[PDB]
Parts: structure tokens; sequence; C-alpha cells
């Protein structure tokens, strides 16, 4: 069993880093666009204050 | 020479409606009473008036005395309300833009170039360029309430 026990867990591993990279990008790649957009935000608000 | 200007020539308050009207009334109406008006002085007929009175020596002493001079209802250039407020009025809205206008757009240029730029050390340099970004965006809500 124990010879088993690492294959299965090597295909496991493999379907989870991918589960792990895609679901971060609702999270941690999710804060650099949201981080952006409110960027532009701001200063397309700070040139009209300007302005 | 700006109604396309000259309307929104006032800030966010209201308050500069009602002086804005009363001075584009009283120059429409300083217009139109010069053009409707005669530009010249008077006719007097007086070869027509000395012949037909029964006064004798009546309508010619009138028509020497009208051509001279008389009093109108006039003033002169003493009384400059209007002239000195219009240097301090500038000395805090049009002097002042020289350091809060300009103070706006120089913060505005070293904070685009900082946000879109080396490394790690830029970044150091881009936070507190946010910080200042995000305050001004804050003032800006206040500033039209």
């Amino acid at each position: 069993i124990l010879l088993v026990t690492f294959l299965g867990f090597i295909a496991l591993i493999s379907k989870t880093v991918a589960p792990l990279y895609g679901e971060m990008a609702k999270n941690r790649t999710d804060h650099v666009v949201g981080l952006l957009n409110q960027a532009r935000a701001d200063h397309v608000n700070a040139v009209k204050t300007r302005i | 020479l700006d109604w396309t200007k000259i309307v929104s020539k006032l800030g966010l308050s209201g308050q500069t409606a009602a002086a804005l009207t009363s001075f584009k009334k009283r120059n429409d109406e300083a217009k139109r009473i010069l053009f409707e008006l005669k530009q010249q002085p008077s006719n007097v007929d007086f070869a027509f008036y000395k012949s037909t009175l029964k006064n004798t020596a009546i309508v010619d002493k009138i028509q020497s005395d009208v051509s001279k001079f008389t009093p109108s209802k006039a003033n002169l250039s003493k009384q400059l309300n209007l002239i000195e407020s219009f240097e301090a009025k500038a000395l805090e809205n049009a002097k002042e833009t020289e350091s809060v206008v300009l103070a706006e757009l120089t913060d505005l240029e070293k904070t685009l170039e900082n946000i879109e730029s080396x490394x790690x050390x830029x970044x150091x340099x881009x936070x507190x360029x946010x910080x200042x970004x995000x305050x001004x965006x804050x003032x800006x809500x206040x500033x039209x309430x």
C-alpha cells in the first residue's frame, strides 16, 4: 500500500496545483486588477479636480 | 467677449447667480439707451420761432442760452469702488492659483511617472505618491461640497 499511496497522491497533487493557481486569480491576481482600476479612477478624478 | 463663458465663470456655489444676473441686465440696458436716443444736441429752429412769436426778442434770447452750456446728471471717476476691488480680488483668486493650482499639476506629473516605472526602489517612492493621490481624491469631494 505504500507504493500505491505515493502514485495516487502524485496525480492528486498535479490536479490541485492547477486548481490552486486558478483559484488564486480571484484573490491574489484580482488584487492587482482591482488596484489598477482604482488607480485609473483616481487619476481621472485628480485630473478633473485639477482642471 | 464671454454668455457662454460669462455664465460659467462662477464656481460650485450658486451664490454668484444674483451678482451675475444684475451685471448682465445693467450692461444690456446701457447699450440700448445710447442707441435709441439721438447722438446729437438739438435742432432749435430759431428762424421760424423769432418771426412767429408775439413778444419781441423772446425766441432769440432763449436760443442763445440753450446752445451754450447747462447742467446734466453726470459724475466723475473719484468714487472708484469697483476699480479697487478688482485688484484685491485677483490677489486671492488669480494670484492664489500660482501656489495651489500649480502645485497640483506638479504633483500629478511626478505620481504618474513613479507609479508606471527602478523596481523595489521605485516602489517606495510610488508608495508615498499613492498616499498623496488618495488624499487628493478625498479632498476633491470636500472642495465641491
